[PDB]
């Protein structure tokens, strides 16, 4: 209930902050068709963690653990596998809106890791 | 629960009491029998007396190809079904594979000219030819061993055909991904004529690299020549488990590229580049991975290539794309979007076009992805052409290949084609800088006597007479 | 205390501060410098731009040969002195080796015809030739590595010449027995023209198999092709210490024989067989070890061969024959006398003729020993001809080679010569069933476009157009 | 009242106002237009720009052959009807002629290999090839003139095809006996593609030897090469009415024979000999006229040959045999019966077999007559083989041709075939001891400069520098 | 009072009782014997059994050339003296002619490669080669008749050598201007080995065109091939007096030119053009008559060419220049001065350079005259290149020949050389658009049986079986 309201609140505040103060993230959301004002958390773009070695990027009830489909990269229902995206809002150093190398299921929130990609 | 047979002499072995292993090719189980000591002894004792001429060999291959040409051929239908089910091919791609088998088997002039261009004459495999100061005959090596890779069935088919044209006996170890093509080809030989020396020269089997090495080593010891096709570890295994006095034809992993110079007709250019990207799901060694555009309208070519890739999305669809491959596609699309690389993709992640700057970071899955770069001159492409890695250097306006072939060869091209032709290893050329059946053959030389002088001395070669008289340097030209 | 230089680029390296090792070739010490890391870096950085045509290459080799033709050439005199001192050669054999170097360097038509017969045209190394459906050019592999054996200097000389004719850079590791021939040849290149691309392409050095492997492995990694010449362990070392994607030309140990059918002119027959027994002190791979006499006068041929061996005792004497070799000769003569083998020998144990029955026990030293057998038909000789072991199958009345060459080839002959010609690898033939500079070359294929149809279809190759229309099998011939 | 057209450029001329002449071929009148001065001017002004490659030429010929392959092709039906009506052919022989036209037009590899074997490469007609010390290109002569004979239509067809493969323009003068084959072939070219350079290169016409010579001489003066096919007077006319600097390909009258050595399988032997006797009604130059039997069962072979001739009486019947030909047949049968020659004949005088002794008087009509002789050894056949008269020396057990071909060639054979193959001029061979399109071609040589030395001198060819220094004989090898 | 012998078999005939005629070559009388009926009968009865291989032939020619290489060779000295006295040559030009005889006789690789490039293999004259679907052997025609021209002795020498390499017997009719070269060559053959088949194959004689035709016609009737070399009337005589079934190699009169594109190195350009103008006193068919200068410094090239012509005035002087030739030179110099043609000449009228505008009136004596024209582009030179008249199209900067050879070939060039090479018919090329010893040879074809299928059908050729079953069009490809 209000735990979801908690993470919704500070996760959109984190998204607004990181979208305003990081231009590579702003250009990444505008390559996705994402505006300043987005209501839900699943309209937020998420980049992979492989970026963290290619370009130097720098700007729990607070992490939105989500199991995404490999094609649509949209969340699946709980119980089925998918790519783990995190959406940490504790950081101000770098936008922690990432997708892992990990596959797993999520149960209402405890997050399981089955295997890596390759 | 589908069983794959084992052919040894010219027929399937009685594998009832054998041990079986499953493979899980495309989420579907397939039982292959494990080779035992009796099969190794049967392989060792195989000695087929092959007295056919190249005419007879080519005519038999033509008959087999005409058998494969009929769409009602039961073995062809089964092969297409297995390509669709266990390799994940689309019905179009499987039909195309069967059609290419038929095509390369039924092209007689192509085989004659392969023999002629590689060995010098199509008769050198049956007659003693007076090349110069000698009579040369091309004899087989015998019991050729072929270790197949798995991506392109036509690679294994052409390997077997090359070994057949040189009158070699074939011991084919199928790949862990395509255990059907060699079995289908050998069983087709059997269906045509089971008593033919070519049908009796095929022995198709399978062994893994994780199993005990005794039996595969015993099979490798009776080779006389080895043809390895896989990646790095496959060629390393072939090198480590071959008798040191036996030759190995190595077909390693390659990385082919495309060059678009400045096409006035952009539509055919895009058609060709899309063909090269999409054929065999970009899994071949001649498949285009990076495109290097020269000119002033890279975005017009981008749009036309997008259109042609959308066409290939329908006329030749993708495979089945397991979960991890889908996730790779998505994550790599994200990676390329995070770098303003002008990413475009097709529906159901059918293809991927990425316009990154030259020398940039780009992760390459071989699904149908292609990276296109603006270079502005050929001198900027040559630093990205390696010696034994770049195989095909596709050039789109073929005329422009006449002013680039020299520097591409100097930098290790090994092939220059027309962009609609990357899958066709045209007759008269070479494979990986190597004319393969020059190495599947033993050149036996019958040198003519001392009364036949050389072209430089004009003196009968009497070495004893001139060692007595102490006369050598008066004859040196 | 005699120092052997190290050539790397096109000149001797400053080996003052290097570490040296002695070898004790013929009871005489020779210091060779040990390769260090700076030499390895100099070898890696060697890139000679070779734009010569085959005409220019052959003319340079001819100039070097004319330099070797003069008996007053200081380098030739020094080479002969070193052959006599450190290899134990007789002055006649050393002079003959120098003369053969001169001969094979000065025979221009021989080199042109080598290129022509092995690659198809002498111009394929400089021009794009329309072989069929393609334009082919023979490019070098580059930085060819040659590991030499030690018995026959001409083997290493011909290897280097083959690599030169294909515009390859040569890294020659000399044998532990003949560290002089490659140095002499490269220094002769330098003496002719130090700025020539051929002189700057030679790097002669030496490393043992007992030393640390770091530096020899670093040298082997920059090979692009390897030519190995030694025995079994030499080829095993070459196979184990070569990058897995690099080709190896293997020249293994052989065992050549002679066949005497029924000579009406026994004297020339004996002359030839004696030549083959005595040349290179029977240390070559083409040297005759066993003679198979057919006919009715084996003892007449025995006597005539004894006479010819006595002649070769004088016109081309033996080496120096260390203590153990003398003891081996004596003990083996005793062994053969203990079995009624009709033993005959020359003075100072110069040669040995043994008439043992077919298939009999006979110990073979390679000093000048020969075992002669009565067979009565060719069918009794073929069980003693192996696949990759029998190299030369010398037939004495050359006409009789026309009725035996087929079964000898079927059983693995690889060569049939006239008995006075076993040392001459005549032009147009092959070496160990292999045309060597087909493997020293990268065949680069420039395939012509889709508008150029094949010889079987007569339809422009528009694969996309026919994938749309679904038309493949109507074109299959 | 049947009119034959005149093709000049690539289409029929408007011969409405022309003058016509009848011929009376087979008791049936045929009007052919007489060439006038305007037609001569149109022929002179004909210059077709032919930029096709050999691939395009062969593909066009293949298309025309596929058109001829359909039995519903109107032009083919008309051609068969005219062969039956005006040449007297049987429906089977006319159908066979049309089928052979289709066959030789549709065999692409045959044409490619004709070009390759005669000129050295199929690319020498489009590219400059580095033969040796030169770049050679085979250019056309242009406006080739073909004077046809009349017996075998395939002769004229092959002549025209040879001229086409070399990119020559064809001016075909049809024979007074077969004015239909060249017209049918050219009109078929037109029906395939009227704007093709090959269709626009055909000019078919007719002139007699009894008419005024002005116009035929004007046509002959624009030849650049002449191909004459008739008998003696035809070749004499060609020689007398050709510009003295123009070459003439002479295909004179021949007399072919057959040799039967000692067949264990007499039935196939008789089948072949009957084929050679009966094809083209024994009117060709490769038709068998005399048979020379070696062996011990000449009468068994006689009976089997009688049976095979009776078979050919039905599967390929004779022509129409005008009154005088019938009387000749009867009177010659009487002549041979009056000499105990063991005469046998078929019903309706279909064939004639005469067993006369060697060297005997025998009158030879070419209806289907054959004289068979017992010789007992090849040495008795060679006195009956002349230099430029004996063309085909058919040998029935083909193995026996390996022990006779040398003496037959020494005595002027020009061909040795297998007796079922006398009509098939197999690819790779020759016609009348002559490879014809070597003479339909101008070899244009682009010699490379003085810096490219020869294979013997190894000195740059500076003739002025060495005329100054007075140095010539020091370079002579 | 100097008598010229007559060689018929392999030695001089006893011409004591013969009738003689004088000729007055260079104001000096020379008696040649008239052929009578006994000589004609000796020529008819000449049949030399020639069983040599090409190796033996080339080695004999090399021996003869080594004999000609010695300046003390009596026959060579006499030949040079006769060239100086009766042909008017300068001692330098006569020595150069003898040296060129020696050179072309001693170049073995050149002869081997002539045979190889023209016939396909140097072994086709001794072995049956499997070309395709056949075994081909090149047999001689026999009794080749050579009618020589007179300007260039090397022409006749090369003709005789070509006939020898094909194992032809030579009947050489010497020219009325050079009756010494053929006699010297044949007598040299005799001096080397009088019992050799090559020495016994030479018959040198002379007959005029003004005498009775009986004996020359009898000699011409036993020809089997004729090689004519003279001008127009010579070739007309050859055509009129040859049996109609005998082939004639026609080497007619030509007119060679030179093209100077834009030389940065004008000195070598002028050297070459002067060489081509001055060699053989501009009397050869490859001698440059008109120069076509492109570029911007025609006067600089004019001056440099004047300097090089002055050099050739000394290193290779003119002939003797009879009164009428002197008057022609002077009157033509006057003609060219009367038209502001920028005339320049050498001392003692050694040469003449005339710079006339393109297409202008200019009278051409062949003394050493040359007309140079400014053209400004290649398109203005091609209207002056005829089909069978322009032989050599010398291009001075050889690189520029790569962009002109195609249009020159299209317009009838027949040769493109480097301007210092017009006299050297380089190996591998052609003579007058014709590879001559393709016409000195009879290609004898041994076609292989019906069981050997073609490359298109893949069906055994059983024509009777398929005439019975009525099956032809199902096999047509």
């Amino acid at each position: 209930d209000e735990q979801e309201r908690i993470k919704h609140k500070l996760i959109l505040e984190s998204f607004r902050y990181h979208y305003n103060n990081n231009e590579d993230y702003k250009s990444f959301c505008n390559t996705q068709g994402v505006d300043e004002n987005i209501s839900s958390l699943d309209d937020i773009p998420v980049f992979p963690t492989s970026m963290f070695k290619y370009a130097k990027i720098c700007t729990p009830p607070w992490v939105y653990a989500r199991a995404l489909d490999p094609v649509t990269l949209k969340p699946v229902e709980d119980g089925q596998e998918g790519l783990i995206s995190y959406m940490d809002a504790s950081s101000t150093s770098y936008p922690t809106f990432i997708v892992t190398d990990d596959i797993g299921i999520i149960h209402t929130t405890t997050i399981d890791i089955v295997r890596r990609l390759n | 629960i589908k069983k794959i047979p084992m052919i040894i002499g010219g027929a399937e072995r009685d594998t009832s009491e054998h041990e079986y292993r499953e493979l899980t090719l495309n989420s579907y189980k397939v039982s292959i029998p494990i080779i035992n000591q009796d099969d190794v002894e049967a392989i060792k004792s195989q000695s087929v007396e092959n007295n056919l001429n190249i005419n007879q060999i080519v005519n038999f291959l033509y008959t087999v190809g005409q058998k494969w040409k009929s769409e009602n051929y039961s073995r062809r239908l089964t092969y297409i079904r297995d390509l669709v089910r266990f390799l994940g091919y689309s019905p179009e791609m499987a039909k195309l594979e069967a059609n290419w088998i038929s095509m390369i088997l039924s092209s007689k002039s192509a085989l004659y000219d392969i023999v002629e261009t590689e060995l010098g004459s199509r008769h050198i495999v049956d007659e003693w030819l007076p090349q110069g100061d000698c009579y040369v005959k091309a004899m087989p090596k015998g019991k050729s061993v072929h270790l197949l890779a798995g991506n392109v069935p036509l690679s294994g088919v052409t390997s077997i055909i090359r070994a057949i044209l040189t009158k070699n006996e074939c011991i084919i170890k199928t790949s862990s991904a395509d255990p059907f093509t060699a079995i289908a080809l050998a069983s087709s030989f059997i269906d045509t004529d089971e008593h033919h020396p070519i049908s009796r020269s095929m022995s198709v089997m399978y062994w893994s690299h994780n199993e005990d090495i005794a039996i595969p080593q015993q099979i490798m010891n009776c080779a006389d020549v080895v043809v390895s096709w896989g990646g790095y570890d496959a060629i390393k295994w072939a090198t480590e488990h071959t008798p040191v006095n036996v030759d190995i034809l190595k077909f390693g992993p390659k990385k082919s590229i495309a060059i678009v110079d400045n096409p006035v007709d952009i539509t055919a250019s895009a058609i060709g580049v899309a063909h090269d990207i999409c054929f065999y799901d970009q899994q071949a060694c001649f498949s285009t991975q990076d495109i290097y555009y020269i000119g002033d309208n890279i975005d017009a070519f981008f749009d036309e290539l997008v259109e042609q890739l959308n066409l290939y999305m329908d006329i030749l669809p993708k495979g089945d794309q397991t979960f991890d491959e889908k996730a790779s596609f998505s994550l790599i699309e994200k990676e390329c979007q995070f770098a303003k690389y002008k990413v475009e993709k097709g529906d159901n992640q059918s293809w991927l076009l990425v316009k990154s700057p030259l020398g940039s970071f780009g992760n390459q899955p071989l699904a149908r992805s292609a990276y296109i770069h603006h270079v502005s001159d050929i001198s900027e492409i040559t630093p990205y052409i390696e010696n034994r890695i770049t195989q095909t250097v596709t050039v789109t306006p073929w005329e422009s290949s006449f002013k680039y072939r020299d520097v591409l060869a100097s930098h290790g091209a090994e092939r220059i084609v027309e962009s609609g032709m990357n899958n066709i290893f045209r007759v008269g050329g070479a494979h990986d800088g190597m004319r393969p059946l020059q190495r599947l053959v033993k050149y036996i030389s019958h040198e003519r006597p001392y009364t036949y002088s050389t072209k430089d001395v004009a003196v009968k070669i009497e070495q004893t007479r001139y060692l007595e008289e102490d006369k050598f340097l008066v004859f040196v030209p």
